[PDB]
């Protein structure tokens, strides 16, 4: 693509630089370029990929929620008619967001997922697939909302099934996947109970496996366990 | 106060 | 241009939305679109324009300094040869930065400046012209460095001359222009003394005129006076 | 500690 002429290692090197420079769009473009080299991603590389896009889409999502909240406010009784602009700009942001999601989903589908045979890669990618469908779900309001949601669900579930089978309960990816899946339950699938049960169970099973971990791995897991806890605290 | 995801 | 089909007021409305959404690139694109409507900018609009681009270029500048510092580090004795990537990516960021600067300079030149007859608009625009040439100067290393610097200087000077003639010492634009011009002296023109004298004199003359201000105007001026003070404190 | 500009 755009990055077809750059060396894979250069793209990775530049993804790391863009990250240091907080240039996440660049980062994501370099990583997409790297993915498009056709070689599987190492752990660090998938991490770069995830981070790049998570940041990109995280900015679009945040912007989308700003605009969406503005838009809903302009749809309140007594709100002055402001014209199409808010909806238009929300749509513009939303379209670009969806385009990022589609891009990521497209990378996962061509061909990260099919080539991801280790649980750590496969679960990582499915988690990401769940995430990006969830971000699509966040803005989805049409007749595909259900399908988008269940694509998120299905990718999360497959990732949960493998991670449960193949990863220790404390695995950061397992924990992160559960955290997100639980958030999906909570705010996408309108299943706060499942969200809470998932976050609780995940947290508790991680707790019980902390003992097997070195100090470095301990610190990785508890970091995500804390996010589970933050959500449990928020939600209960 | 925003739920966490990772 | 890109925004040729949108209503000027819609572009402004969307610039404000993008600002709320911290979508500064969008903001800047909407404002450029608004500028390109050919009508002069109101005060609020010039403020939107300045803010949009200041933010855009502020992110590129920050990224550029990250990459530049990386690059200089990779040029230290004993630094492992990492390939062209750091320089390339710095160049890429730098090019994009220069393109923003050029874009802004281009808007100022077509045709904000020539149509800006009130001191507040004219000084504002010249300040911006000084700023964008200064941002060019920041990355300039070639044979145009001097010309870029003196274009910054010249735009700042003209803005200082008008502002001095036509604006109260406490005018936020006057103060902001002095602040930036003093930073130009300090770090672009290698004239720390002039930078300090300018910041001091500006601060002191603003101080002596605070009394004429309402509480709202007082608060605007002192805010920038504080930035002058911060620089004086840093530099002395 | 970075000089200010506005
Ligand atoms: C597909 O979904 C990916 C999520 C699921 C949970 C989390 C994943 C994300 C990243 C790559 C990592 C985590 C944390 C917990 C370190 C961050 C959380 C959000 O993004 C990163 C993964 O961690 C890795 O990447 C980090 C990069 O950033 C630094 C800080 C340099 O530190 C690095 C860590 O040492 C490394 O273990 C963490 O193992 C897993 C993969
Ligand atoms: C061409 O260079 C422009 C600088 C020179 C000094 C500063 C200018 C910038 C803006 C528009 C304004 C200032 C501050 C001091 C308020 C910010 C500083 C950097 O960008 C903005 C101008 O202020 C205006 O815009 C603000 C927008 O943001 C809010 C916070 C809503 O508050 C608004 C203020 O009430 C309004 O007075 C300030 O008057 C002048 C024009
Ligand atoms: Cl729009
Ligand atoms: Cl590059
Ligand atoms: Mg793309
Ligand atoms: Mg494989
Ligand atoms: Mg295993
Ligand atoms: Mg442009
Ligand atoms: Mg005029
Ligand atoms: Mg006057």
């Amino acid at each position: 693509g755009a990055m077809g002429s750059m060396e894979r290692a250069s793209l990775i090197q530049k993804a790391k630089l863009a990250e240091q420079a907080e240039r996440y769009e660049d980062m994501a473009a370099f990583m997409k370029g790297a993915v498009e080299k056709g070689e599987e991603l190492s752990v660090e590389e998938r991490n770069l990929l995830s981070v790049a896009y998570k940041n990109v889409v995280g900015g679009q999502r945040a912007a989308w929620r700003v605009l969406s909240s503005i838009e809903q406010k302009s749809n309140e009784e007594g709100s002055e008619e402001k014209g199409p602009e808010v909806r238009e700009y929300r749509e513009k942001v939303e379209t670009e967001l969806q385009g990022v999601c589609d891009t990521v989903l497209g990378l996962l589908d061509s061909h990260l997922i099919k080539e991801a045979g280790d649980a750590e890669s496969r679960v990582f990618y499915l988690k990401m697939k769940g995430d990006y469908y969830r971000y699509l779900a966040e803005v989805a309001t049409g007749d595909d909302k259900k399908r988008i949601i269940d694509s998120a669900r299905s990718a999360y579930q497959e990732a949960m099934d493998i991670s449960k089978k193949e990863m220790p309960p404390t695995h950061p990816i397992r924990l992160g996947l559960a955290l997100n899946f639980s958030v999906f339950h909570y705010e996408i699938a309108n299943s706060p109970e499942e969200a809470i049960s998932l976050a609780k169970t995940t947290f508790d099973e991680a707790m019980a496996d902390l003992h097997t971990l070195s100090e470095d791995s301990y610190k990785d897991s508890t970091l995500i366990m804390q996010l589970l806890r933050d959500n449990l605290t928020l939600w209960t | 106060k925003r739920r966490k995801s990772v």
